[PDB]
């Protein structure tokens, strides 16, 4: 019965979050970070307000999904370079 | 369901639920939570498709529990079809060719990704698998549909289903000291779906 | 009372005139001379001469059609004695055709049209049309034109009667297989199969993987508890509006059409240019051309994505399969050989050995989408190379050989292996395949995602858009600017473009062709790489449908090509710069882009396209190494 649908409030919000965990993986063996990857993003913010029965991607919902998404992305790094994207990514 | 709809902070509840016997790893049981509800299979204006369902894989050292949550996401969704890596096939898994028993014509049987249909695959000793099995899973993560040409069966098939995997490491430890593309088997294809 | 309609016919054939001629007449006539004993009747003319006859034909053919072959021998015999065999009924019709799953329990001995593709073929064989008998007990002799022999003489115990093999006729009849065009059938559905028969003149005119439109007779034959086999008596198999086609000649009058076009294939997708250019050539492909030899140039254009992963190549392929007339779409390990191109296999129903086409088959005269091509086995790779390089496939199976052709164009999509492409290594060590294979594609797409700042933020508004279902707005408004064309719309161009058009080269596109490949070749690619262009300039007037090929076409496949096969006096300029750049840097010795722009650019010792191009040879010989997109540059060899 639930389809949330999409406010484009919060794009600064998303795109700099994309643009910065890009930025961070140019150099550093890790996950193929592409659009693919910005898209579980959205889904996942999808899930969120789905679980909540609205009807729409409110800001919340994103803050849930980018939190989720950054930190895999972080946690999945060598220990020489983890301690220093921990304080990177403060800002989400 | 309007009632605890309007309970305060409903999202926290549902993920303190999934699997309520497994101590810690929220942010593990998260991922479950998110790919059981699933997303929005946008057809965008028909001509484009985007998947809607949320891919988790889960890896780490033996004595997790990366295993039983698959046997619990099989409890709980819907239609859930469980699958092990060396004891599949890559013809078990996207479909089979069979002889018809009244009209002797080639006819063509579903498999677990086709049983999986608005459901989620669970897939357990992920990288264990041989190398062929792991391959045909390549459509299905993206396309949420089975490909084939066989026999003169030249079709394809509705495959929409989660997939959450289970795996080990290289020497069945994780070396926190490298990186995940170095801890695997796998490769960064299989890891960008 | 049956004579009024072999009157009917009379009329029909001998005093039936249109365009002020005796046309049934005349080509009746016609074939007589050409010793043809056929006659081809048209369905439309005949409602339009006697309705009556009509209703009882489409009603009950039963006795109708028998005789249609002893009224049209009559009348053609008499034709033939004023001049100076039973003559075969072939329909021709315009009317609406009855969609393949819409045949029911209703149509059974009913005249219906259809349309298809024919799968397989069966061989000849001879069936029995008029025959002679004798009695063995007392020699008495008949003649007969289902038909069994008689029980007892007319003169002998039961059965007494045998055949007289010199004095009876005999004609020949072929088996067929037919199936609905699968771009019509839905997903999740394999396409509904039909057996037909046709026989005399009606035979050998189609092979597998030819489309077709019928008219036939539906009807049942045995061969479940009481299920019976459909098939069809062949009767009739042949193989735009005005408004339509000056809509699309408007089209080719739009001043934007090639962008408009090339913004319009997924539009979903944002930038991507070069690879949308390359398929829209692939969709229009070559034009065909004959050696005086008898030999046949492949006209088909194979295109190879060999990026890393989540670039949206696995998209591109999706969406041809929408806007491809013709469309197959297969995974490289959900397919063998067998699958993909011919096979041989015994029909149950009637109890021969068929030869059988593939997907490879189905797909012929239109595009075929493979992905995971690297994934599939080195024999499924050989039969693909008969059939891009010949457009054929050999079949040797059991105990019987036979060769098929396969106009099949390829769109491969193929991961690299270590999954990311190493631009320290050569193409040949970033792919687990033949070799040879580089030789058969003429164009390969190593797509790459080097991370950025600002393209990403550009991309990624974009699709927060998609998501937002502004796009569906936006598009529409597109189309409704011109900027973008509907997918059923482009398809019907497209349909449109390949069967009217076919363009041919001209002498100064040619000339330029020659020149830069000499300068392509003298750098150094084979000789086939240069006629490979000749595709693409053909695919581009093919979409214009422009008569003749254009230098101005040359000039983007020029730059397709080079952004497609170099993805991985001047020239003494640009060697003078590998030999100064050899004594400004020592081996192991790093510097940045700009600070060779600042001290070999702006002093003015080489110029700026000298310093691209000697950093781009540099590199391929070993000598230095681009790093963090030119921040960085080191010098890996001598
Ligand atoms: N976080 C946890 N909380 C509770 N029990 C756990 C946890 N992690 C592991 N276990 C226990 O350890 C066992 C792990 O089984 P299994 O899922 O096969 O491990 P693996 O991660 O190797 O697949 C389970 O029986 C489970 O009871
Ligand atoms: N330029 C782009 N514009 C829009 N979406 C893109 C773009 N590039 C990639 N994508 C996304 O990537 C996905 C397709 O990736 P795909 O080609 O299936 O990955 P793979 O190469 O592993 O098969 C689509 O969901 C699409 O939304
Ligand atoms: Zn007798």
């Amino acid at each position: 019965k639930i389809y949330p649908k999409l406010h484009q409030m919060d794009m600064d919000k998303v795109s700099r979050v994309y643009a910065d965990l890009r930025r961070e993986s140019i150099s550093t063996g890790s996950f193929p970070i592409t659009v693919r990857h910005l898209e579980s993003i959205l889904r996942i913010a999808e899930s969120f307000a789905k679980m909540r029965l609205s009807e729409f991607v409110s800001s919340y919902d994103l803050d849930r999904a980018i939190k989720v998404v950054v930190d895999s992305f972080v946690d999945a790094q060598k220990v020489s370079v983890r301690r220093q994207l921990r304080r990177s990514f403060a800002i989400y | 369901f309007r009632k605890i709809s309007r309970d305060r902070g409903i999202i926290d509840k549902i993920i303190s639920s999934m699997a309520p016997s497994i101590y810690g790893h929220r942010d593990i049981k998260t991922a479950v939570a998110c790919s059981l509800f699933g997303g929005v299979p946008k057809n965008v204006n028909g001509k484009h498709s985007i998947r809607g369902d949320i891919n988790v894989l889960l890896l780490g050292d033996p004595g997790t529990a990366k295993s039983q949550i698959l046997k619990y996401v099989e409890k709980t969704a819907h239609r859930a079809v469980f699958a092990t890596g060396q004891g599949a096939s890559a013809v078990g898994l996207t479909a089979s060719v069979r002889k018809d028993p009244i009209t002797k014509e080639w006819t063509l049987e579903g498999g677990a990704l086709v049983l999986a249909d608005k459901g989620v695959c669970l897939i357990d000793e992920f990288d264990k698998m041989n190398d062929q099995d792991r391959t045909s899973i390549h459509e299905a993560m993206e396309q949420q549909s089975i490909s084939i040409s066989k026999a003169g069966i030249v079709t394809t098939l509705q495959a929409r289903c989660s997939i959450i995997a289970a795996a080990n490491p290289n020497g069945g430890r994780y070396n926190s000291t490298l990186p995940l593309a170095q801890n695997v088997s796998l490769t960064e294809p299989i890891l960008s779906r | 009372d049956n004579t009024e309609i072999i009157k009917s016919f009379k009329n029909f054939i001998l005093e039936f005139r249109l365009d002020s001629q005796f046309i049934y007449r005349d080509q009746l006539r016609n074939n007589i001379l050409v010793k043809n004993y056929s006659l081809t009747v048209n369905m439309e003319h005949l409602i339009g001469y006697n309705e009556d006859i009509y209703k009882k034909l489409s009603d009950e053919p039963s006795d109708i059609i028998p005789l249609f072959e002893t009224a049209i021998t009559q009348v053609a015999k008499r034709i033939s004695i004023l001049s100076r065999p039973t003559f075969q009924l072939i329909l021709n019709s315009n009317a609406n055709q009855i969609p393949l799953r819409d045949l029911d329990s209703e149509h059974v001995s009913k005249i219906v049209r259809l349309s298809g593709i024919i799968i397989s073929t069966s061989v000849l064989s001879s069936r029995a049309t008029y025959l002679s008998i004798m009695c063995r007990n007392c020699r008495h002799t008949t003649s007969i034109t289902t038909v069994s022999l008689p029980r007892s003489c007319l003169s002998c115990g039961p059965d007494p009667y045998i055949i007289i093999h010199e004095s009876s006729k005999f004609i020949d009849q072929q088996f067929l297989k037919l199936q609905e065009i699968p771009e019509l059938v839905p997903v999740g559905e394999m396409p509904r199969n039909l057996t037909m028969t046709c026989d005399r003149y009606l035979t050998n005119k189609v092979i597998p993987g030819t489309r077709v439109t019928i008219v036939g007779i539906y009807s049942i034959y045995n061969s479940g508890v009481a299920i019976r086999t459909p098939y069809i008596k062949i009767l009739g198999i042949q193989s735009f509006t005005e408004e339509e086609e000056e809509e699309f000649l408007q089209l080719s009058r739009n001043p934007k059409l090639y962008e408009i076009l090339t913004n319009s294939i997924a539009p979903s997708i944002f930038g991507n240019e070069d690879i949308k250019k390359a398929i829209v050539c692939l969709l229009m492909g070559g034009s065909k051309k004959i050696l005086p030899d008898g030999m046949r140039l492949r006209g088909d254009i194979n295109v190879l994505l060999l990026g890393d992963p989540g670039t949206a190549k696995s998209q591109l392929l999706k969406f041809v399969e929408k806007v491809s007339p013709i469309a197959v779409y297969t995974s490289g390990k959900g397919s063998s050989a067998a699958g993909l191109t011919a096979s041989v296999q015994r029909d149950p129903m009637t109890r021969e050995f068929y030869l059988e086409g593939g997907a490879m088959v189905l797909a012929d005269g239109g595009v075929v989408c493979i992905d995971e091509f690297d994934k599939m086995r080195d024999e499924d790779r050989v039969a693909i190379h008969e059939a891009m390089e010949q457009q054929t496939i050999s079949i040797a199976k059991a105990g019987i050989t036979t060769v098929l052709n396969s106009r099949t164009s390829v769109l491969a999509a193929a991961n690299p292996i270590y999954g990311r492409y190493d631009d320290l290594k050569s193409p040949g060590d970033n792919i687990d395949f033949q070799t040879t294979i580089l030789s058969a594609f003429d164009m390969i797409f190593i797509v790459k995602d080097d991370h950025n700042e600002e393209r990403d933020i550009s991309i990624a508004n974009h699709v927060i858009n998609i998501h937002t279902g502004n796009a569906n707005a936006m598009q529409n408004q597109q189309e409704e600017n011109g900027s973008e064309i509907s997918i059923e719309k482009m398809k019907r161009y497209i349909t449109y473009c390949r069967l009217k058009c076919a363009p041919r080269l001209s002498p100064q596109a040619a000339e330029k062709l020659s020149s830069n490949f000499v300068t392509i070749r003298k750098q150094l690619i084979t000789i086939r790489q240069l006629e490979a262009i000749i595709r693409i300039t053909e695919s581009l007037a093919k979409l214009e449908l422009s008569p003749i090929a254009q230098e101005r076409h040359v000039d983007e496949a020029i730059r397709l090509f080079q952004a497609s096969t170099m993805d991985a006096t001047s020239l003494s300029e640009i060697r003078r710069f590998e030999q100064e750049l050899k004594r400004r840097l020592p081996i192991g010795w790093s510097t940045s882009y700009q600070t060779l722009r600042r001290e070999f650019v702006d002093t003015h010792r080489f110029s700026q396209l000298a310093l691209d191009k000697a950093l781009y040879a540099l590199e391929k010989h070993e000598t230095i190494q681009l790093r963090h997109q030119g921040q960085n540059i080191y010098r890996s060899g001598v």
